[PDB]
Protein backbone atom coordinates (compact mmCIF):
# COMPACT_ATOMS: atom_id res chain seq x y z
CA UNK A 1 0.00 0.00 0.00
CA UNK A 2 1.37 3.56 1.36
CA UNK A 3 3.78 3.02 3.50
CA UNK A 4 2.81 1.78 7.65
CA UNK A 5 5.39 1.18 10.32
CA UNK A 6 5.51 -2.40 10.84
CA UNK A 7 5.26 -3.61 7.63
CA UNK A 8 7.94 -3.74 3.76
CA UNK A 9 6.84 -2.18 0.59
CA UNK A 10 9.15 -3.48 -2.18
CA UNK A 11 9.50 -2.25 -5.54
CA UNK A 12 11.19 -3.94 -8.28
CA UNK A 13 11.13 -4.00 -12.48
CA UNK A 14 8.31 -5.68 -14.03
CA UNK A 15 10.74 -8.09 -15.68
CA UNK A 16 12.21 -9.57 -12.51
CA UNK A 17 11.17 -12.58 -10.90
CA UNK A 18 8.38 -10.49 -8.72
CA UNK A 19 6.22 -13.27 -7.64
CA UNK A 20 9.60 -15.01 -6.71
CA UNK A 21 10.70 -12.59 -4.65
CA UNK A 22 6.66 -12.23 -2.98
CA UNK A 23 7.06 -15.96 -2.08
CA UNK A 24 10.16 -15.25 0.14
CA UNK A 25 8.39 -12.11 1.43
CA UNK A 26 5.75 -14.96 2.51
CA UNK A 27 8.21 -16.97 4.46
CA UNK A 28 9.39 -13.85 5.91
CA UNK A 29 5.67 -13.61 7.15
CA UNK A 30 5.30 -16.98 8.30
CA UNK A 31 8.56 -16.71 10.35
CA UNK A 32 8.21 -13.32 11.90
CA UNK A 33 5.09 -11.69 12.11
CA UNK A 34 6.12 -8.87 9.19
CA UNK A 35 4.00 -8.90 6.08
CA UNK A 36 5.57 -8.26 2.74
CA UNK A 37 4.10 -6.32 -0.27
CA UNK A 38 6.20 -6.96 -3.40
CA UNK A 39 5.20 -4.20 -5.97
CA UNK A 40 5.92 -3.32 -9.69
CA UNK A 41 4.98 -0.23 -11.12
CA UNK A 42 5.92 0.91 -14.05
CA UNK A 43 8.25 3.79 -14.48
CA UNK A 44 9.35 2.94 -10.60
CA UNK A 45 13.06 4.37 -11.20
CA UNK A 46 11.31 7.68 -12.12
CA UNK A 47 8.57 7.76 -9.78
CA UNK A 48 11.10 6.82 -6.70
CA UNK A 49 12.40 10.48 -6.34
CA UNK A 50 9.33 11.94 -7.06
CA UNK A 51 7.76 10.07 -4.05
CA UNK A 52 10.11 8.58 -1.67
CA UNK A 53 9.94 10.84 1.49
CA UNK A 54 5.78 11.18 1.37
CA UNK A 55 5.50 8.22 2.55
CA UNK A 56 4.39 6.40 -1.08
CA UNK A 57 7.57 5.19 -1.94
CA UNK A 58 8.62 1.51 -0.77
CA UNK A 59 11.00 0.62 2.32
CA UNK A 60 12.84 -0.82 -0.39
CA UNK A 61 13.39 -0.99 -3.94
CA UNK A 62 15.44 -2.73 -6.43
CA UNK A 63 17.42 -1.52 -9.74
CA UNK A 64 20.86 -0.93 -11.61
CA UNK A 65 23.05 0.05 -9.26
CA UNK A 66 24.03 2.94 -11.59
CA UNK A 67 20.76 5.02 -11.14
CA UNK A 68 21.41 4.53 -7.03
CA UNK A 69 24.04 7.44 -7.04
CA UNK A 70 21.85 10.16 -8.23
CA UNK A 71 19.36 8.79 -5.46
CA UNK A 72 22.07 8.96 -2.56
CA UNK A 73 23.28 12.65 -4.07
CA UNK A 74 19.14 13.31 -3.64
CA UNK A 75 19.32 11.41 0.22
CA UNK A 76 16.79 9.00 -0.89
CA UNK A 77 18.57 6.19 0.46
CA UNK A 78 19.79 4.60 3.76
CA UNK A 79 22.85 3.77 4.35
CA UNK A 80 23.28 0.22 5.03
CA UNK A 81 25.47 -1.45 7.80
CA UNK A 82 25.94 -5.33 6.69
CA UNK A 83 29.05 -6.94 9.26
CA UNK A 84 31.95 -7.92 7.60
CA UNK A 85 31.06 -11.64 7.23
CA UNK A 86 27.83 -10.65 5.47
CA UNK A 87 30.21 -8.41 3.08
CA UNK A 88 32.00 -11.88 2.22
CA UNK A 89 29.57 -13.95 0.87
CA UNK A 90 29.33 -11.99 -2.01
CA UNK A 91 32.06 -11.07 -4.72
CA UNK A 92 33.83 -8.39 -3.37
CA UNK A 93 33.96 -6.28 -6.78
CA UNK A 94 29.81 -6.45 -6.31
CA UNK A 95 30.55 -3.97 -3.11
CA UNK A 96 32.25 -1.60 -5.27
CA UNK A 97 29.02 -0.69 -7.89
CA UNK A 98 26.49 0.64 -4.35
CA UNK A 99 28.80 2.94 -3.01
CA UNK A 100 28.63 6.49 -2.62
CA UNK A 101 30.91 9.14 -1.06
CA UNK A 102 32.25 5.63 0.27
CA UNK A 103 29.21 4.58 1.74
CA UNK A 104 27.52 1.53 1.54
CA UNK A 105 23.70 2.27 -0.06
CA UNK A 106 22.72 -0.57 -1.45
CA UNK A 107 22.90 -4.54 -1.41
CA UNK A 108 24.18 -6.38 -4.44
CA UNK A 109 21.95 -8.80 -5.80
CA UNK A 110 22.58 -9.65 -9.75
CA UNK A 111 25.17 -8.65 -12.08
CA UNK A 112 25.17 -8.59 -16.07
CA UNK A 113 27.57 -7.86 -18.93
CA UNK A 114 27.94 -8.48 -22.74
CA UNK A 115 29.73 -11.51 -23.96
CA UNK A 116 30.71 -12.82 -27.43
CA UNK A 117 27.80 -14.85 -28.58
CA UNK A 118 29.05 -17.36 -31.28
CA UNK A 119 27.36 -19.59 -33.72
CA UNK A 120 28.88 -23.18 -33.55
CA UNK A 121 28.00 -24.29 -37.07
CA UNK A 122 29.52 -21.59 -38.52
CA UNK A 123 31.86 -21.05 -35.76
CA UNK A 124 33.20 -24.51 -34.00
CA UNK A 125 35.93 -22.18 -31.74
CA UNK A 126 35.29 -18.86 -31.00
CA UNK A 127 38.31 -16.28 -31.74
CA UNK A 128 40.13 -15.40 -28.62
CA UNK A 129 41.44 -12.47 -30.13
CA UNK A 130 39.82 -9.38 -31.32
CA UNK A 131 42.98 -9.11 -34.06
CA UNK A 132 41.88 -12.50 -35.84
CA UNK A 133 38.50 -11.08 -36.95
CA UNK A 134 38.94 -9.16 -40.01
CA UNK A 135 40.68 -12.85 -41.62
CA UNK A 136 37.51 -14.62 -40.50
CA UNK A 137 35.43 -12.41 -41.91
CA UNK A 138 37.66 -13.05 -45.59
CA UNK A 139 36.68 -16.72 -44.90
CA UNK A 140 33.23 -16.25 -43.89
CA UNK A 141 32.26 -14.01 -46.87
CA UNK A 142 33.30 -16.58 -48.95
CA UNK A 143 30.74 -18.88 -47.82
CA UNK A 144 28.24 -16.07 -48.46
CA UNK A 145 27.95 -15.44 -44.48
CA UNK A 146 30.06 -12.75 -41.96
CA UNK A 147 32.18 -12.64 -39.30
CA UNK A 148 30.76 -10.20 -37.15
CA UNK A 149 27.47 -7.84 -36.27
CA UNK A 150 26.68 -6.36 -33.29
CA UNK A 151 24.73 -2.72 -32.15
CA UNK A 152 27.38 0.04 -33.07
CA UNK A 153 25.08 2.61 -32.76
CA UNK A 154 25.15 2.70 -28.75
CA UNK A 155 28.49 3.13 -26.85
CA UNK A 156 27.71 0.87 -24.23
CA UNK A 157 27.91 -1.76 -27.07
CA UNK A 158 31.16 -0.52 -28.84
CA UNK A 159 32.74 0.35 -25.23
CA UNK A 160 34.22 -3.04 -24.49
CA UNK A 161 36.78 -2.76 -27.29
CA UNK A 162 37.43 0.85 -27.03
CA UNK A 163 38.35 0.70 -23.04
CA UNK A 164 40.17 -2.83 -23.48
CA UNK A 165 43.50 -1.49 -24.36
CA UNK A 166 43.19 1.41 -21.28
CA UNK A 167 40.17 3.61 -22.01
CA UNK A 168 37.63 4.28 -18.82
CA UNK A 169 35.14 6.52 -18.29
CA UNK A 170 35.85 8.08 -14.45
CA UNK A 171 38.66 7.16 -12.57
CA UNK A 172 37.69 5.33 -9.39
CA UNK A 173 39.38 4.49 -3.02
CA UNK A 174 35.68 4.24 -3.19
CA UNK A 175 34.86 7.28 -5.38
CA UNK A 176 34.88 8.76 -8.42
CA UNK A 177 37.22 11.36 -9.90
CA UNK A 178 35.15 13.44 -12.17
CA UNK A 179 38.66 15.24 -13.74
CA UNK A 180 40.08 12.18 -14.11
CA UNK A 181 38.23 11.32 -18.03
CA UNK A 182 40.04 8.71 -19.89
CA UNK A 183 38.30 8.69 -23.38
CA UNK A 184 41.32 9.96 -25.07
CA UNK A 185 44.08 8.37 -24.12
CA UNK A 186 46.20 5.82 -26.20
CA UNK A 187 44.36 2.75 -25.40
CA UNK A 188 41.00 3.91 -26.40
CA UNK A 189 42.39 5.42 -29.52
CA UNK A 190 43.62 2.35 -30.59
CA UNK A 191 40.27 0.76 -29.44
CA UNK A 192 38.18 2.83 -31.72
CA UNK A 193 40.81 3.35 -34.56
CA UNK A 194 40.53 -0.58 -35.50
CA UNK A 195 36.77 -0.27 -34.99
CA UNK A 196 36.78 1.81 -37.77
CA UNK A 197 39.23 0.17 -39.41
CA UNK A 198 36.92 -3.05 -39.42
CA UNK A 199 33.93 -0.92 -41.03
CA UNK A 200 36.92 0.67 -43.15
CA UNK A 201 38.11 -2.90 -44.43
CA UNK A 202 34.01 -3.66 -45.04
CA UNK A 203 33.97 -6.49 -42.29
CA UNK A 204 31.37 -4.33 -40.12
CA UNK A 205 28.80 -1.46 -41.32
CA UNK A 206 28.26 1.81 -39.81
CA UNK A 207 24.98 1.49 -39.46
CA UNK A 208 24.28 -1.71 -37.62
CA UNK A 209 21.79 -1.37 -34.89
CA UNK A 210 20.58 -3.76 -32.49
CA UNK A 211 17.94 -4.74 -34.70
CA UNK A 212 19.92 -5.68 -37.48
CA UNK A 213 22.44 -7.15 -35.76
CA UNK A 214 19.67 -9.55 -33.79
CA UNK A 215 18.00 -10.53 -37.08
CA UNK A 216 21.12 -11.50 -38.39
CA UNK A 217 23.23 -13.54 -36.06
CA UNK A 218 19.18 -15.24 -35.00
CA UNK A 219 19.07 -15.77 -38.87
CA UNK A 220 22.16 -17.62 -39.09
CA UNK A 221 23.89 -15.33 -41.21
CA UNK A 222 26.90 -13.79 -39.28
CA UNK A 223 28.81 -16.19 -37.27
CA UNK A 224 28.97 -13.84 -33.70
CA UNK A 225 27.60 -10.85 -32.02
CA UNK A 226 27.96 -9.15 -28.44
CA UNK A 227 25.25 -8.92 -26.67
CA UNK A 228 23.75 -9.56 -22.54
CA UNK A 229 21.90 -12.22 -20.97
CA UNK A 230 18.33 -10.59 -21.66
CA UNK A 231 19.09 -11.76 -25.64
CA UNK A 232 19.69 -15.27 -25.23
CA UNK A 233 15.89 -15.53 -25.12
CA UNK A 234 15.01 -15.02 -28.76
CA UNK A 235 18.16 -16.90 -29.81
CA UNK A 236 16.42 -20.11 -28.14
CA UNK A 237 13.18 -19.66 -30.14
CA UNK A 238 16.31 -18.92 -33.44
CA UNK A 239 17.22 -22.36 -32.34
CA UNK A 240 20.48 -21.32 -33.68
CA UNK A 241 23.47 -23.57 -32.46
CA UNK A 242 25.20 -20.84 -30.17
CA UNK A 243 27.83 -20.50 -27.71
CA UNK A 244 28.55 -17.33 -24.80
CA UNK A 245 31.88 -17.48 -23.98
CA UNK A 246 34.75 -14.45 -23.02
CA UNK A 247 35.11 -11.43 -25.25
CA UNK A 248 38.09 -11.83 -27.32
CA UNK A 249 41.19 -9.82 -26.38
CA UNK A 250 42.98 -6.56 -27.96
CA UNK A 251 46.18 -6.56 -28.05
CA UNK A 252 46.32 -9.16 -25.42
CA UNK A 253 44.54 -7.25 -23.06
CA UNK A 254 40.53 -8.31 -21.79
CA UNK A 255 37.52 -6.83 -23.53
CA UNK A 256 36.47 -4.82 -20.58
CA UNK A 257 32.42 -4.28 -20.78
CA UNK A 258 30.41 -1.57 -18.52
CA UNK A 259 28.67 -4.08 -15.58
CA UNK A 260 25.71 -3.42 -13.99
CA UNK A 261 24.71 -4.44 -10.37
CA UNK A 262 20.70 -5.23 -9.48
CA UNK A 263 20.38 -3.70 -6.06
CA UNK A 264 18.53 -3.53 -3.44
CA UNK A 265 18.16 0.22 -1.61
CA UNK A 266 16.50 0.86 1.65
CA UNK A 267 14.26 4.12 1.68
CA UNK A 268 15.91 6.76 3.94
CA UNK A 269 12.36 7.62 5.01
CA UNK A 270 11.44 4.28 6.22
CA UNK A 271 10.41 3.57 9.75
CA UNK A 272 11.65 -0.17 8.85
CA UNK A 273 14.82 0.34 7.95
CA UNK A 274 15.77 -2.50 10.51
CA UNK A 275 13.26 -5.11 9.04
CA UNK A 276 14.61 -4.11 5.65
CA UNK A 277 18.01 -5.34 6.57
CA UNK A 278 16.98 -8.41 8.40
CA UNK A 279 14.75 -9.44 5.36
CA UNK A 280 17.43 -8.54 2.53
CA UNK A 281 19.92 -10.15 4.37
CA UNK A 282 19.76 -14.07 5.33
CA UNK A 283 16.16 -14.21 3.51
CA UNK A 284 17.01 -12.89 0.31
CA UNK A 285 20.46 -12.86 -0.23
CA UNK A 286 20.30 -16.73 0.63
CA UNK A 287 20.38 -19.86 -1.75
CA UNK A 288 17.06 -20.52 -1.12
CA UNK A 289 16.04 -17.08 -1.63
CA UNK A 290 17.73 -16.07 -4.70
CA UNK A 291 16.45 -19.38 -6.24
CA UNK A 292 13.08 -18.88 -5.35
CA UNK A 293 13.50 -15.23 -7.64
CA UNK A 294 15.24 -17.11 -10.57
CA UNK A 295 12.58 -19.72 -10.64
CA UNK A 296 9.94 -17.07 -11.18
CA UNK A 297 12.43 -15.33 -13.81
CA UNK A 298 15.92 -15.97 -14.09
CA UNK A 299 18.41 -13.64 -12.82
CA UNK A 300 21.53 -14.28 -14.56
CA UNK A 301 24.83 -14.27 -12.59
CA UNK A 302 24.02 -13.13 -8.63
CA UNK A 303 26.32 -11.58 -6.67
CA UNK A 304 26.33 -14.31 -3.81
CA UNK A 305 29.63 -16.29 -4.33
CA UNK A 306 27.34 -19.81 -3.25
CA UNK A 307 24.49 -19.73 -5.69
CA UNK A 308 26.85 -18.32 -8.55
CA UNK A 309 29.32 -21.63 -8.30
CA UNK A 310 25.58 -23.13 -8.81
CA UNK A 311 24.03 -20.95 -11.50
CA UNK A 312 27.60 -21.32 -13.31
CA UNK A 313 27.67 -24.76 -14.11
CA UNK A 314 25.35 -23.50 -17.38
CA UNK A 315 28.22 -21.98 -19.40
CA UNK A 316 26.73 -18.68 -20.94
CA UNK A 317 26.43 -17.65 -17.05
CA UNK A 318 30.35 -18.52 -15.98
CA UNK A 319 30.75 -16.09 -19.34
CA UNK A 320 28.51 -13.43 -18.29
CA UNK A 321 30.52 -13.39 -14.88
CA UNK A 322 33.61 -13.64 -16.15
CA UNK A 323 33.15 -10.58 -18.66
CA UNK A 324 31.50 -8.60 -15.71
CA UNK A 325 35.10 -9.62 -13.44
CA UNK A 326 37.10 -7.94 -16.26
CA UNK A 327 34.70 -5.52 -17.09
CA UNK A 328 34.45 -1.78 -15.45
CA UNK A 329 31.65 -0.99 -13.03
CA UNK A 330 29.39 1.49 -14.61
CA UNK A 331 29.86 4.72 -12.52
CA UNK A 332 26.92 5.57 -10.44
CA UNK A 333 27.67 9.48 -11.05
CA UNK A 334 25.40 12.13 -12.80
CA UNK A 335 28.47 12.94 -15.17
CA UNK A 336 27.77 9.83 -16.72
CA UNK A 337 24.81 11.70 -18.94
CA UNK A 338 27.46 13.92 -20.18
CA UNK A 339 30.12 10.53 -21.32
CA UNK A 340 27.21 8.97 -22.57
CA UNK A 341 26.38 11.89 -24.94
CA UNK A 342 30.03 12.72 -25.45
CA UNK A 343 30.78 8.86 -26.53
CA UNK A 344 27.66 8.08 -28.51
CA UNK A 345 28.93 11.22 -31.04
CA UNK A 346 32.43 10.24 -31.45
CA UNK A 347 31.95 6.72 -32.66
CA UNK A 348 29.24 7.58 -34.82
CA UNK A 349 31.31 10.26 -36.44
CA UNK A 350 33.96 8.41 -36.39
CA UNK A 351 32.37 5.40 -37.96
CA UNK A 352 30.94 7.61 -40.54
CA UNK A 353 34.55 8.66 -41.66
CA UNK A 354 34.91 12.11 -42.37
CA UNK A 355 35.70 12.27 -38.63
CA UNK A 356 39.78 11.93 -37.21
CA UNK A 357 38.83 8.73 -34.05
CA UNK A 358 41.81 11.48 -32.94
CA UNK A 359 39.41 14.23 -33.05
CA UNK A 360 36.50 12.67 -32.14
CA UNK A 361 37.71 11.67 -29.27
CA UNK A 362 39.05 14.51 -28.31
CA UNK A 363 35.66 16.36 -28.44
CA UNK A 364 34.12 13.53 -26.74
CA UNK A 365 37.20 14.21 -23.73
CA UNK A 366 35.55 17.72 -23.82
CA UNK A 367 32.18 16.86 -23.88
CA UNK A 368 32.38 15.34 -20.11
CA UNK A 369 31.42 18.77 -18.21
CA UNK B 1 7.44 16.94 -20.87
CA UNK B 2 9.94 15.57 -23.20
CA UNK B 3 9.90 12.40 -22.38
CA UNK B 4 5.95 11.76 -23.26
CA UNK B 5 6.48 14.04 -26.00
CA UNK B 6 8.08 10.97 -27.46
CA UNK B 7 5.81 9.06 -26.27
CA UNK B 8 3.05 10.80 -28.87
CA UNK B 9 5.61 10.61 -31.33
CA UNK B 10 5.54 7.36 -31.59
CA UNK B 11 1.93 7.34 -30.99
CA UNK B 12 1.77 9.56 -34.60
CA UNK B 13 3.70 7.10 -36.16
CA UNK B 14 1.10 4.71 -35.57
CA UNK B 15 -1.18 6.54 -38.03
CA UNK B 16 1.78 8.14 -40.02
CA UNK B 17 2.44 4.78 -41.41
CA UNK B 18 4.15 6.05 -44.10
CA UNK B 19 6.39 8.33 -41.96
CA UNK B 20 6.29 11.79 -43.99
CA UNK B 21 5.19 13.39 -40.97
CA UNK B 22 1.29 13.90 -42.03
CA UNK B 23 -1.88 11.72 -41.14
CA UNK B 24 -4.05 11.22 -43.97
CA UNK B 25 -7.51 10.38 -43.57
CA UNK B 26 -6.66 7.09 -45.41
CA UNK B 27 -4.44 6.61 -42.88
CA UNK B 28 -6.91 7.04 -40.20
CA UNK B 29 -9.24 4.67 -41.61
CA UNK B 30 -6.39 2.07 -41.50
CA UNK B 31 -6.00 1.90 -38.50
CA UNK B 32 -9.99 2.15 -37.27
CA UNK B 33 -10.77 -0.56 -39.53
CA UNK B 34 -8.10 -2.87 -38.39
CA UNK B 35 -9.57 -2.00 -34.95
CA UNK B 36 -12.33 -3.59 -36.15
CA UNK B 37 -14.27 -0.44 -36.39
CA UNK B 38 -16.64 1.05 -39.38
CA UNK B 39 -16.29 4.59 -39.61
CA UNK B 40 -18.06 6.28 -42.98
CA UNK B 41 -15.30 9.17 -44.64
CA UNK B 42 -17.54 11.72 -43.45
CA UNK B 43 -16.71 10.39 -39.99
CA UNK B 44 -12.82 10.11 -40.60
CA UNK B 45 -12.81 13.74 -42.49
CA UNK B 46 -14.47 15.02 -39.68
CA UNK B 47 -12.47 13.43 -37.14
CA UNK B 48 -9.15 14.97 -39.08
CA UNK B 49 -10.54 18.38 -39.44
CA UNK B 50 -11.34 18.46 -35.65
CA UNK B 51 -7.26 18.73 -35.27
CA UNK B 52 -6.20 20.09 -38.26
CA UNK B 53 -5.65 23.63 -37.77
CA UNK B 54 -4.49 23.90 -41.20
CA UNK B 55 -7.22 23.52 -43.40
CA UNK B 56 -4.85 21.11 -45.14
CA UNK B 57 -6.60 17.57 -45.32
CA UNK B 58 -3.91 16.24 -43.01
CA UNK B 59 -2.54 16.28 -38.95
CA UNK B 60 1.11 16.98 -38.60
CA UNK B 61 2.45 16.07 -35.75
CA UNK B 62 2.10 19.63 -33.83
CA UNK B 63 -1.55 19.37 -34.23
CA UNK B 64 -1.24 16.05 -33.25
CA UNK B 65 0.62 17.71 -30.16
CA UNK B 66 -1.18 20.45 -29.40
CA UNK B 67 -4.64 18.47 -29.35
CA UNK B 68 -3.21 15.63 -27.03
CA UNK B 69 -2.83 18.33 -24.42
CA UNK B 70 -5.95 19.91 -25.35
CA UNK B 71 -8.70 15.98 -20.18
CA UNK B 72 -11.89 15.06 -17.91
CA UNK B 73 -13.21 11.85 -18.99
CA UNK B 74 -10.14 9.89 -19.64
CA UNK B 75 -11.99 7.25 -18.31
CA UNK B 76 -14.63 6.75 -21.08
CA UNK B 77 -11.34 6.25 -23.74
CA UNK B 78 -9.57 3.93 -21.28
CA UNK B 79 -12.62 1.77 -21.06
CA UNK B 80 -13.31 1.88 -25.23
CA UNK B 81 -9.79 0.70 -25.72
CA UNK B 82 -10.49 -2.05 -23.18
CA UNK B 83 -13.38 -2.58 -24.62
CA UNK B 84 -11.14 -3.32 -27.86
CA UNK B 85 -8.56 -6.04 -26.43
CA UNK B 86 -12.10 -8.09 -24.88
CA UNK B 87 -13.34 -8.98 -27.77
CA UNK B 88 -15.67 -11.41 -26.83
CA UNK B 89 -17.07 -9.32 -23.91
CA UNK B 90 -15.96 -11.61 -21.26
CA UNK B 91 -14.48 -9.11 -18.85
CA UNK B 92 -10.59 -10.25 -19.43
CA UNK B 93 -8.16 -9.93 -21.92
CA UNK B 94 -6.49 -13.06 -22.82
CA UNK B 95 -2.63 -13.71 -24.69
CA UNK B 96 -4.52 -14.36 -27.69
CA UNK B 97 -7.02 -10.88 -27.83
CA UNK B 98 -3.72 -9.05 -26.89
CA UNK B 99 -1.83 -10.77 -29.53
CA UNK B 100 -4.77 -10.10 -31.94
CA UNK B 101 -4.96 -6.72 -31.41
CA UNK B 102 -0.96 -5.49 -31.75
CA UNK B 103 -0.80 -7.73 -34.80
CA UNK B 104 -3.91 -5.97 -36.06
CA UNK B 105 -1.82 -2.80 -35.64
CA UNK B 106 0.77 -4.36 -37.05
CA UNK B 107 3.10 -4.42 -33.63
CA UNK B 108 5.73 -6.89 -33.81
CA UNK B 109 5.98 -8.99 -30.50
CA UNK B 110 7.31 -12.71 -30.06
CA UNK B 111 4.96 -15.11 -28.70
CA UNK B 112 7.36 -14.53 -25.12
CA UNK B 113 6.37 -10.85 -25.52
CA UNK B 114 3.02 -11.01 -25.09
CA UNK B 115 3.37 -13.64 -22.67
CA UNK B 116 5.56 -11.55 -20.52
CA UNK B 117 2.61 -8.11 -20.91
CA UNK B 118 0.27 -10.31 -19.18
CA UNK B 119 1.81 -11.42 -16.16
CA UNK B 120 2.91 -8.21 -15.46
CA UNK B 121 0.11 -6.61 -16.25
CA UNK B 122 -1.82 -9.95 -14.12
CA UNK B 123 -1.91 -8.93 -10.65
CA UNK B 124 -4.01 -11.55 -9.41
CA UNK B 125 -2.27 -13.67 -10.94
CA UNK B 126 -5.24 -15.56 -12.71
CA UNK B 127 -3.65 -15.07 -15.87
CA UNK B 128 -5.98 -12.38 -17.97
CA UNK B 129 -5.91 -9.15 -17.29
CA UNK B 130 -9.39 -7.21 -16.17
CA UNK B 131 -10.99 -3.72 -16.16
CA UNK B 132 -8.74 -3.07 -12.75
CA UNK B 133 -5.73 -3.91 -13.90
CA UNK B 134 -5.77 -2.67 -17.41
CA UNK B 135 -6.92 0.57 -15.51
CA UNK B 136 -3.67 0.36 -13.30
CA UNK B 137 -1.61 0.27 -16.22
CA UNK B 138 -3.28 2.81 -19.02
CA UNK B 139 -3.24 5.10 -15.80
CA UNK B 140 0.38 5.06 -14.30
CA UNK B 141 1.86 7.58 -17.40
CA UNK C 1 -14.47 14.74 -28.93
CA UNK C 2 -11.68 13.07 -30.86
CA UNK C 3 -13.14 10.33 -28.81
CA UNK C 4 -11.97 7.35 -31.63
CA UNK C 5 -8.25 8.28 -31.98
CA UNK C 6 -7.64 9.02 -28.30
CA UNK C 7 -8.63 5.36 -27.53
CA UNK C 8 -6.35 4.36 -30.12
CA UNK C 9 -3.73 5.90 -28.87
CA UNK C 10 -4.64 4.27 -25.09
CA UNK C 11 -5.20 1.01 -27.14
CA UNK C 12 -1.38 1.40 -28.17
CA UNK C 13 -0.39 2.26 -24.92
CA UNK C 14 -0.07 -1.10 -23.96
CA UNK C 15 3.01 -1.54 -26.90
CA UNK C 16 4.69 1.89 -26.06
CA UNK C 17 5.62 1.04 -22.60
CA UNK C 18 6.36 -2.57 -23.14
CA UNK C 19 8.76 -1.53 -26.30
CA UNK C 20 10.39 1.09 -23.93
CA UNK C 21 10.93 -1.16 -21.02
CA UNK C 22 12.48 -3.76 -23.58
CA UNK C 23 14.72 -0.95 -24.97
CA UNK C 24 16.01 -0.11 -22.20
CA UNK C 25 16.39 -3.66 -20.83
CA UNK C 26 18.71 -4.04 -23.87
CA UNK C 27 21.04 -1.07 -23.08
CA UNK C 28 19.84 0.77 -26.47
CA UNK C 29 17.28 2.93 -28.49
CA1 LIG D 1 1.20 9.87 -43.73
CA1 LIG E 1 -2.68 20.14 -41.12
CA1 LIG F 1 -11.26 -13.90 -23.21
CA1 LIG G 1 -5.75 -10.93 -13.57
Amino acid sequence: MKIEEGKLVIWINGDKGYNGLAEVGKKFEKDTGIKVTVEHPDKLEEKFPQVAATGDGPDIIFWAHDRFGGYAQSGLLAEITPAAAFQDKLYPFTWDAVRYNGKLIAYPIAVEALSLIYNKDLLPNPPKTWEEIPALDKELKAKGKSALMFNLQEPYFTWPLIAADGGYAFKYAGKYDIKDVGVDNAGAKAGLTFLVDLIKNKHMNADTDYSIAEAAFNKGETAMTINGPWAWSNIDTSAVNYGVTVLPTFKGQPSKPFVGVLSAGINAASPNKELAKEFLENYLLTDEGLEAVNKDKPLGAVALKSYEEELAKDPRIAATMENAQKGEIMPNIPQMSAFWYAVRTAVINAASGRQTVDAALAAAQTNAA
Amino acid sequence: TEEQIAEFKEAFSLFDKDGDGTITTKELGTVMRSLGQNPTEAELQDMINEVDADGNGTIDFPEFLTMMARDTDSEEEIREAFRVFDKDGNGFISAAELRHVMTNLGEKLTDEEVDEMIREADIDGDGQVNYEEFVTMMTSK
Amino acid sequence: DENAIRAAIFIQKWYRRHQARREMLEHHH
